[PDB]
């Protein structure tokens, strides 16, 4: 179903998702490579322990986008809702407000 | 104005290669989906143009039903770095949930 | 080309000096009982810059000290401080305080008894 | 005291882009080993993807070097492509010019590099297969217009020698490895098979006689030969989506040697495994061939490497540890890195494993 | 600390909360008025002097509610007047709190008729709404601006009537008396009436607000009102020092103020409080009853400038805090609209024009460059002046920036133009720029920063203490953390304000010091006013009098404790505290069980880094400014007699 | 005078300790990025054709 995962490539090991995991579940854990300041520490979801409660992902807490949700049909969601894509331009008026 | 459109962490809109099936035997079953998760697209030539231009960023998950290894063009001289075509490059997201407790 | 870096830095310092001089003329102030109004603003600007420059070069040199420090500095680091400290002490005797500060006569006030006998001049 | 001051810089690109800005300056007070000095040289290598559909990249190399009192120039320009995973095809032209002499050439050679063992038991066990034993055949067809008289004289001499000397195929080997090359070759694990001269032909062109020579040789590597073991890694034609440049040079006199290098080229980064990248395995042929010159003077190194990772990348391992970190730039300066620089400058092939990942 | 968030409350709830708070505040005003009753209406002696009433005694006597007259007669009358006005405030505050309860509970049913009016649709005051509004603001704050302007016009009119009749100050044009405040009360009526009508007929538009904007409108208006407070502080400082205000602020110096906590008539140890009490022991000063709070003359205390400084710094601190809070809450709104995606959909300059990250970077870089330049200039000037006055490196005061007065075109702002005023102006600009670095970071880099968009990270939670040691450390990167840093940076501009208004010589750290030429500034710079000692020696001189007061000494100790307690939470110690608190829990468990069979099942709580930063900044600010209160409440202690040359 | 210099310098040092001990490394890093970008932009605009250098920030350790 939900089957929330973490992209180890992008995790920064902040742990903002770990605190949301229910205390007994504790599926999310810390994996250390070395030299914490160099980014060795990372986040992993033990899929066996996960109970698809959505607390980790629905929190909107992942800064890197590593925390993803694979929908039952299958689609990776990096966020609960990404902002719409826009074609932007600076509206500078001609005469009155912001000329040129 | 570009960082505030879409996810602010991806300068180029990211497209995970979620589903691919060998049964259709054409590999058109490759079904790219953006990180937003609202468009189950396909690897069309326009998507190829976007990928080469750098507008998009196609990615692959490790934990999934296998997309196509050596059946969708693969470079294995180094660690595998799957490519739709040699000029393309599907950077595989690595996902170590099983190897670690 | 770092020539433009030094050009901009020296131009900025020169412009600071010129601005200080100009505003010193603008700001109406009685110069001093003796000192002039042409040199005093420049003395203040010299202090200003020398302070900023000394702090900047100290910061930069200590950064490059931390960058270049190695085991090969085994004798280069300690002895250098030694010499500088030595120089400092010598600079205290020959430049800053030239003597022991005896009286004008040269009586060498050196005990509290004679200090008491001195401070109460008739 | 014979100091050696060097400064290296490797700016990388994100994603799977193996592209890198490689800058490198060096100044050594030790005398060079060239029996003729001064020796100055400038080498440019510019490659562009000509026909990506067939994998063709046009690579042009210009060497301009003054030795003693003579200027020499070798230009080449060849479209090279991967015919297969083991065969490579090149069609190119070029010219050489030494003082009052010069001649152009056109070639259509093919290089077939094939290892001796492709066992999967090794590939799944050793994640870093440095040594790979192999054989690289070259079938070279080269044509030279004999505009000058000396070209014709040498063509006649070669015709006489090949058609009379029964030991030409092996003595040519110690001919065309001039001076210390024939030594360094053997010191790099490289063997050369007796060539076969498939034919000498005076197939005249439109503007004078043309000497056409087709000959096949093969060089074999015991794994230390990067031109064999790292075959696929030598030719990032797949990675080449834009022009790649290299501008190097060295000025050498009895006073010492100076070296400049500035390039933008792919193949710098390779995937070690599991989303982890790595600055490519150091080629060993340059190191062992340098050891033939680097062991002649006792030197002290002042070296500084500056690896500028892409925005958001961290180094997870460095064999000689990095001296300093500027949140994307990792600096190696002194310590074990200086020992490693003294080790490779003298011919060492020690590992300098930089592993980095996002 | 988020229970009364804007989202949690609707417009009627906010109306009711503000109304109930106005009523509570009216009760506080009555309390202060009663605290001001020196002599009771019944004859007996009354309350001593409190800063809470010495702050408003000038204004109260301006309105005739209080009197500076010193006889028991007419001071009894002033006390009766204060009691009457306090009772009026009490009852009106009761009514205001009743209305606030009704609005908060939405039970807007008339107790007499029972008709339940609608916040959305309501005729204002009856027929007046029909005449003017023609029907209420159907919705929208924009349609509410005009009605609020009309309400403020009616408030101005009512104050005019009250001062004309109740307090007996007729409307007279001349601006040297309270009478003008009546005149202008009518003027600003018509203005804020007419404009209201205009804004009722032609509403204004800033579409960022009006939509889901209790936080957004609150942020903008809080920043605006913080600048209003800063302007009010400047105006108060200028005006209260003008001659027209002297009858109400300068006449404080002629009075003697018995303030709680001031020196009390001491008694010997062998003292018995029976009858005359003389036989047992001797009190410190005779003619005053034992333990009585001894008189303090306003001339020495400088109560005129003390009260002026207290009011001015109250408004300045409140305004700076309001600016910082407005930028913070606006940053919270910005982050909300960035997360939900409305940021790109806003079509107003206040959001669109800074949409580009390039312009944000350029803005913050310009602010940072100006801050570097001005801070370096002022700090070089100050340290060089210190090097000169202390004669360090062989220097002397002649090399100091005594010549660097404000230009003749800018000396109008300053009574005695010297290098002190120059350093004041430039230090204020530099502190403003410093705090603006953080404020601009909140404004722009609320959801993503150029480092973070390069580093592939986004700021979501608006309170996350960090993202970890990744990239060498991500401490204090939320907008809340930037607000805390902005407050800790504005601490310094606010200090500069305090030290300037209390008479300090902020151009050098060691003015008035008994060393070298520190006491020569008055001769070389030709100063008229003898500024209180310099930045480092100002502590000493002001503590001469802080230490003389038991109450001010208690404040000193308490604020210092509060300040240094802040490091336990601000320092990078949270993990150490968590580990130690686990050890504390285990210690309590086993020690208690061994000592007492009862089990504990309780854990010592450790603040999160977010709460740690919140409490740490609160404590830092609290200690710092509870002590600035001592600086401003010791006395002005800046005399108009320059010190001669040291030699 | 000398004791006064020590007083001022020691207090300067002590309070500068707060810039690093406080939980502010992320703020200083995010701001040093702005310092780098400002240096590049200004060194390109009015200083001509000069852009380089990164402003270092001390790690939490
Ligand atoms: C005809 C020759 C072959 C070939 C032969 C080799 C060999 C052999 C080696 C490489 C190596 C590399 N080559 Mg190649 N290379 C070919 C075409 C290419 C193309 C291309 C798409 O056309 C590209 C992008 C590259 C790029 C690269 C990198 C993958 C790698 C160096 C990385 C490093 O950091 O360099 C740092 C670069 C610098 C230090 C600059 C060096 C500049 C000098 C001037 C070049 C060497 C000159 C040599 C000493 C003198 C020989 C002169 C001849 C006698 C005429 N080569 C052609 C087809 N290449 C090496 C590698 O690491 O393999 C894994 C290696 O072993
Ligand atoms: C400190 C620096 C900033 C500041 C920083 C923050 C931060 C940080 C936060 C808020 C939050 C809020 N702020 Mg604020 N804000 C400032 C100024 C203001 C002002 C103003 C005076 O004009 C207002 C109206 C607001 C309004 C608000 C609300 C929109 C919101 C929820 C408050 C509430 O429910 O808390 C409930 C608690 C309160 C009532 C305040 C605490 C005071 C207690 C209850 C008062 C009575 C007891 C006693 C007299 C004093 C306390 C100590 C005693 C020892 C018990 N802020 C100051 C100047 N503000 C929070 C929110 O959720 O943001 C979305 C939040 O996280
Ligand atoms: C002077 C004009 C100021 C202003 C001054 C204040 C002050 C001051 C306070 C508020 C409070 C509130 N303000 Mg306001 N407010 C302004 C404009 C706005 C606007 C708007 C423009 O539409 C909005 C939407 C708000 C929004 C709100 C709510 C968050 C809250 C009222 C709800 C209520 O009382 O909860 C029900 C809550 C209770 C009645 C409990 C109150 C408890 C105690 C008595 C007060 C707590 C806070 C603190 C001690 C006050 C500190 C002031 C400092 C001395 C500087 N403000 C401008 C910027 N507002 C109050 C609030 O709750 O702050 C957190 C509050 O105290
Ligand atoms: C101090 C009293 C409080 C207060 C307490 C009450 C009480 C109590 C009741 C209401 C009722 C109502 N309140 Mg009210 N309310 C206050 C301010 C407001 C404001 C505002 C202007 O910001 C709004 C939007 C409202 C909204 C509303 C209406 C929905 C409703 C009246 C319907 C109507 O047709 O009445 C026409 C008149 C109104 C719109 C009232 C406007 C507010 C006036 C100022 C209340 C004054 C009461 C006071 C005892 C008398 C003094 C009059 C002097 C001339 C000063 N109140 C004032 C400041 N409100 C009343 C009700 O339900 O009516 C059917 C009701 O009984
Ligand atoms: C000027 C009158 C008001 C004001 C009215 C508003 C309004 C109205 C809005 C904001 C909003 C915001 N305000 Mg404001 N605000 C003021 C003072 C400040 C100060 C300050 C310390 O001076 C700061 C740091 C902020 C900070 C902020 C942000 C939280 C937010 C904009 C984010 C953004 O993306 O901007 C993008 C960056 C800009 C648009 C930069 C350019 C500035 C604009 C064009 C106007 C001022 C410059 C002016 C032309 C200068 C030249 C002439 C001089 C007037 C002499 N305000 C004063 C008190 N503010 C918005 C918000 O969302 O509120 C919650 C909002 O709706
Ligand atoms: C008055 C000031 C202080 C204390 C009082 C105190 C008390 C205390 N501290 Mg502290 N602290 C600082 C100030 C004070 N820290 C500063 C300025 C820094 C900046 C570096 C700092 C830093 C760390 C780190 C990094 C760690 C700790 C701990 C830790 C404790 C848990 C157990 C213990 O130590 O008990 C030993 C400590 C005692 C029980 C102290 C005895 C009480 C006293 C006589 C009177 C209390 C007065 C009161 C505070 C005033 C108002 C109270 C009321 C009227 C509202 C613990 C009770 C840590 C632990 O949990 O591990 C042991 C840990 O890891 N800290
Ligand atoms: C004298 C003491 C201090 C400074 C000098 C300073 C300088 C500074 N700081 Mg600081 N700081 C504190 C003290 C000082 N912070 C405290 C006690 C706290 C505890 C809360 C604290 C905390 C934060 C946070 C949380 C952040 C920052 C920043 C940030 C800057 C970058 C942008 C800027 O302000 O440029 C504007 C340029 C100036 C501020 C530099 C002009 C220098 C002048 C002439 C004083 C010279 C000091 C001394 C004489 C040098 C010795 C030379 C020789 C003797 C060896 C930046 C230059 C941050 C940024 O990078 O954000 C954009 C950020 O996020 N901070
Ligand atoms: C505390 C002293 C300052 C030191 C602060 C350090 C600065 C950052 C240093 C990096 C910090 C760090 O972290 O790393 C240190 C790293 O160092 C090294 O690297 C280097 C880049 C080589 C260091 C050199 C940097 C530079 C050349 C030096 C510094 C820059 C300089 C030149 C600073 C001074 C600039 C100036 C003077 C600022 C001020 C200039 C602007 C002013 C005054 C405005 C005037 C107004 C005008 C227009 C008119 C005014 C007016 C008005 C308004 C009205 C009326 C009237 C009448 C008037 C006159 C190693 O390589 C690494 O190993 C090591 O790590
Ligand atoms: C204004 C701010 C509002 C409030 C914030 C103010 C606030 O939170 O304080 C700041 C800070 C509390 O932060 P912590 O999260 O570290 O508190 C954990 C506590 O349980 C102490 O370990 O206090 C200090 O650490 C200094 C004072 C602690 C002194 C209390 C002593 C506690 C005794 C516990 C038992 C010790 C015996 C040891 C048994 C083994
Ligand atoms: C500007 C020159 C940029 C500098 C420039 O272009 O680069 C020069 C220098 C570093 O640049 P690099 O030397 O590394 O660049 C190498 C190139 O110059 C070689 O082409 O700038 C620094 O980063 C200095 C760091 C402290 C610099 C502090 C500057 C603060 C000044 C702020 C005051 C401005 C006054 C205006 C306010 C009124
Ligand atoms: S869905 Fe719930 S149980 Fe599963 S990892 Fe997320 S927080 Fe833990
Ligand atoms: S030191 Fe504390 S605040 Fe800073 S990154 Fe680590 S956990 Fe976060
Ligand atoms: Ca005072």
């Amino acid at each position: 179903k939900k089957h929330y995962f973490i992209i180890e490539n992008l995790c920064v090991g902040c742990g903002l998702c770990l605190d949301k995991c229910p205390p007994k579940v504790n599926a999310i854990g810390y994996k250390f490579y070395g030299d914490v300041q160099e980014g060795g520490f990372r986040c992993y979801i033990d899929q066996a322990a996960c109970i698809s409660c959505s607390a980790c992902f629905s929190g909107d807490e992942c800064p890197s986008g590593a925390l993803i949700e694979v929908l039952p049909d299958g689609e990776v969601l990096d966020f609960s809702y990404t902002p719409p894509e826009r074609l932007d331009f600076d509206l500078r008026f001609l005469h009155r407000f912001h000329r040129e | 104005s570009g960082p505030w459109s879409g996810n602010a962490v991806h300068k180029a809109e990211k497209y995970f290669i979620t589903s691919a099936k060998r049964d259709r035997d054409g590999k058109l079953q490759i079904e790219l989906v953006p990180a937003s998760g609202r468009r189950k697209l396909s690897p069309t030539p326009e998507m190829i143009r976007r990928l080469i231009d750098g507008e998009i960023e196609i990615y692959i998950l490790t934990t999934q039903p296998d997309i196509a290894i050596d059946m969708n063009k693969e470079i294995i001289d180094m660690e595998n770095r799957y490519v739709i075509d040699f000029d393309k490059r599907g950077v595989k997201w690595t996902m170590r949930e099983i190897p670690v407790f | 080309s770092n020539g433009k870096l030094i050009a901009l830095a020296v131009g900025g310092a020169v412009l600071m000096g010129a601005l200080f001089f100009s505003v010193s003329f603008l700001t109406g102030y009685i110069p001093a009982p003796n000192h002039s109004a042409i040199l005093t603003p420049l003395r203040s600007f010299m202090g200003w810059f020398l302070l900023i420059f000394c702090a900047s070069i100290i910061i930069m040199g200590l950064g490059k000290m931390s960058s270049a420090i190695s085991d090969k500095w085994f004798l280069s680091f300690p002895l250098s401080i030694f010499v500088i400290v030595m120089v400092m002490f010598l600079s205290l005797r020959v430049y800053w305080e030239k003597g022991r500060t005896t009286t004008v006569d040269g009586k060498y006030i050196r005990t509290t008894a004679e200090l008491k006998e001195f401070l109460n001049k008739p | 005291v014979t100091t050696a001051h060097s400064d290296y810089e490797i700016v990388l690109e994100g994603g799977s882009s193996s592209w890198g800005k490689v800058k490198a300056r060096a100044k050594v007070n030790a005398p060079p080993a060239s029996p003729l000095l001064p020796a100055d040289c400038d080498v440019k290598l510019n490659v562009k993807p000509l026909d990506p559909a067939k994998g063709f990249v046009r690579i042009s190399a210009v060497f301009e070097s003054i030795v003693d009192s003579t200027k020499n120039k070798l230009t080449i320009e060849a479209d090279i492509a991967n015919e297969t995973k083991e065969r490579r095809i090149s069609v190119g032209e070029g010219m050489v010019s030494v003082g009052d002499f010069s001649h152009t050439f056109s070639f259509e050679g093919s290089v077939v590099n094939l290892f001796y063992y492709r066992s999967d038991a090794v590939r799944r066990n050793v994640p870093n297969p440095i040594y790979m034993q192999g054989r690289q055949f070259h079938d070279i067809l080269m044509k030279v217009p004999l505009d000058n008289n000396d070209l014709i004289d040498t063509w006649e001499g070669t015709v006489k020698a090949i058609g009379s000397t029964g030991a030409f195929n092996d003595w040519i080997r110690d001919f065309w490895f001039i001076g210390p090359a024939f030594t360094a070759l053997n010191e790099g694990g490289q063997r050369i098979s007796r060539i076969e001269v498939n034919g000498l032909n005076t197939e005249s062109g439109p503007k004078g006689p043309v000497g056409v020579s087709r000959w096949r040789f093969s060089h074999g590597g015991s794994g230390m030969v990067d031109s064999i073991s790292r075959w696929a890694e030598l030719f990032p034609s797949d990675k080449l989506n834009r022009p790649a440049q290299v501008e190097a040079g060295f000025r050498s006199d009895s006073q010492g040697i100076e070296v400049k290098v500035d390039g933008e080229f792919p193949g710098v980064s390779v995937d070690a495994g599991g989303g982890l990248r790595r600055i490519l395995n150091h080629p060993l042929i340059p190191l062992v061939h340098h050891g033939m010159v680097g062991k002649f003077n006792n030197f002290n190194v002042d070296a500084q490497l500056k690896v500028v990772l892409p925005k958001g990348y961290k180094i997870r391992y460095a064999a000689p540890q990095y001296r300093s970190q500027n949140l994307e730039e990792y600096r190696w300066s002194g310590g074990a890195y200086a020992r490693w620089v003294e080790h490779v400058c003298k011919g060492g092939v020690g590992q300098f494993e930089i592993l980095y990942a996002q | 600390y988020q229970i009364f968030d804007t989202e949690k409350l609707d417009d009627e709830q906010v109306v009711g909360g503000h109304l109930a708070l106005l009523g509570v505040l009216g009760f506080i005003m009555g309390i202060y008025y009663i605290s001001g009753i020196q002599v009771f209406p019944w004859g007996a002696p009354g309350f001593h002097d409190n800063w809470f009433y010495l702050t408003i005694k000038p204004r109260m006597v301006s309105l005739g509610i209080d009197t500076y007259s010193t006889k028991t007669a007419d001071l009894e009358a002033a006390g009766a007047r204060l009691l009457g006005w306090a009772a009026f405030h009490f009852l009106v505050g009761s009514v205001l709190i009743f209305g606030g309860w009704r609005h908060w509970t939405h039970n807007l049913t008339n107790p007499f008729t029972g008709r339940c009016g609608n916040f959305r649709d309501f005729r204002f005051l009856g027929k007046f709404g029909d005449v003017v509004f023609n029907g209420t603001s159907a919705k929208s704050y924009k349609e509410a601006l005009g009605p609020h302007a009309v309400y403020m016009s009616l408030l101005f009119l009512g104050w005019g009537i009250v001062m004309w009749a109740i307090l007996g100050f007729a409307p007279i044009p001349d601006f040297q008396t309270i009478n003008s405040e009546t005149f202008m009360s009518f003027v600003f009526a018509v203005i804020f009436f007419a404009l209201g009508i205009y804004w009722w007929n032609n509403p204004p538009n800033a579409a960022i607000h009006l939509n889901d904007d209790m936080k957004a409108a609150f942020s903008v208006h809080l920043t605006a009102i913080g600048y209003i407070n800063i302007a009010l502080g400047c105006i108060a400082f200028v005006a209260f020092q003008q001659p027209s205000f002297a009858p109400y602020y300068k006449e404080l110096d002629k009075l003697v103020f018995y303030l709680y906590g001031e020196p009390f008539n001491r008694v010997s140890f062998n003292f018995v409080e029976q009858g005359g009490k003389v036989i047992s022991g001797a009190k410190e000063f005779a003619d005053f009853p034992a333990y009585a709070i001894l008189p303090k003359s306003g001339e020495a205390f400088g109560m005129a400038r003390v009260v002026t400084n207290l009011i001015v710094f109250n408004h300045i601190i409140c305004g700076v805090l309001y600016v910082f809070a407005g930028v913070y809450h606006g940053g919270q709104y910005l982050l909300k609209i960035q997360l939900n995606g409305m940021y790109n959909q806003i079509k107003s300059i206040w959001i669109t024009k800074g949409r580009d990250q390039e312009v944000q970077v350029k803005i913050l870089g310009t602010v940072m460059a100006l801050c570097f330049a001005t801070m370096l200039s002022v700090y070089a000037v100050i340290v060089w002046n210190t090097i000169c006055e202390l004669n360090i490196f062989g220097t002397n005061i002649t090399m100091s920036f005594y010549w660097l007065k404000p230009l003749p075109i800018f000396q109008w702002m300053f009574a005695d133009p010297s290098i002190n005023d120059w350093v004041m102006a430039h230090v204020i600009t530099a502190g403003s720029l410093f705090s603006l670095i953080a404020l601009v970071r909140i404004a722009f880099f609320a959801h993503t920063s150029p480092l973070w968009d390069d580093l592939g990270l986004k700021k979501n939670s608006y309170s996350f203490p960090c993202l970890g040691p990744v990239y060498g450390g991500t401490c204090g990167v939320s907008i809340q953390d930037q607000l805390w840093f902005a407050m800790l940076w504005g601490i310094k501009g606010l200090s500069a304000v305090c030290w300037y208004i209390d008479g300090a010589w902020i151009a050098s750290m060691m003015y008035g010091v008994p060393a070298a030429d520190a006491k020569a500034w008055d001769s070389i710079a030709h100063l008229h006013h003898h500024y209180t000692s310099g930045i480092f020696y100002y502590f000493w001189t002001e503590t001469v009098t802080i230490f003389s007061s038991s109450h001010l000494s208690t404040i000193l100790m308490i604020g210092h404790l509060v300040w240094f307690i802040s490091f336990a939470v601000w320092f990078e110690d949270r993990g150490s505290r968590l580990e130690g608190a686990d050890i504390q829990t285990r210690t309590i468990r086993w020690l208690g069980k061994k000592f007492l069979n009862r089990d504990v099942n309780f854990r010592f709580p450790v603040l999160t880094i977010s709460d740690s930063k919140l409490a740490g900044t609160f404590l830092y600010f609290g200690g710092t400014f509870m002590l600035v209160f001592l600086f401003l409440a010791n006395g002005f202690y800046q005399t108009n007699s320059p010190l001669p040359p040291p030699v």
